[PDB]
């Protein structure tokens, strides 16, 4: 087979959506991003994922 | 004297301004995570196929 690197070659996460407008909001201590295109809303903690 | 129209006259609202707006018409579009064939191919061998 074909050798290629390692790290640009597998991908642990996959793109499974491209939001257009993802409203992001503060509250309770948390950010909730709201989609409107597919009606979908995701709670985080307010700290970046490194 | 002289006859006015309505709108020479500066109009007092004695009603009380209820907003209310309908809830628009959201349409749900079929999202899956993981489609039923992501999943199949999720098997690292499928004796199928094999």
């Amino acid at each position: 087979w074909d050798w290629v690197p390692k790290r640009p070659s597998v991908c642990t996460m996959t793109k499974w959506q491209e939001v257009d407008e993802m409203l992001r909001s503060e509250y309770g201590g948390s950010f909730r991003f709201s989609s409107d295109a597919i009606s979908t809303t995701f709670t985080t903690n307010l700290t970046e994922y490194p | 004297s002289h006859q006015l129209s309505r709108a020479d006259i500066t109009t007092v609202s004695t009603f009380i301004d209820l907003n209310i707006t309908m809830l628009e018409d959201h349409e749900f579009v079929p999202l899956e995570v993981y489609t039923r064939h992501e999943i199949k191919d999720s098997g690292l061998l499928d004796y199928t196929e094999v």
